């Protein structure tokens, strides 16, 4: 078969969505992983970056 | 920013009252009680406002 058993179309932003899950921790800027502030300066890459 | 403490210093506060302000912040997961307080010096005044005088001064 064609591999494209999947197909996708773009849209306008008809409506907002509440995806903006609140991180109280630090946000690992490049990854967006939410890490607890106690893991800052931890000596360990607990972020990705 | 937050509403100030806008309150009348009613007679019960004389001569002195103490203001303590507090909140609990849940943090990431662990709560902390945060508080501060100040001594408020109040004018010495009577509730009766009683006055006495010789009428034939």
């Amino acid at each position: 078969c064609n591999f494209s058993d999947k197909e996708v179309e773009d849209c306008v932003t008809n409506r907002p969505c509440r995806s903006q899950v609140r991180c109280e921790g630090f946000v690992c800027a490049q990854t967006g992983r939410c890490v607890n502030r106690r893991l800052l300066c931890n000596g360990d890459n607990d972020c990705g970056d | 920013s937050y509403q100030s403490i806008n309150i009348p210093v009613t007679q019960n506060m004389v001569p002195s009252s103490r203001l303590l302000v507090y909140y609990i912040v849940t943090g990431e997961q662990t709560a902390e009680l945060v508080s501060d307080s100040v001594w408020l010096n109040i004018e010495e005044k009577c509730g009766n406002q009683l006055q006495v005088h010789l009428s034939p001064d």
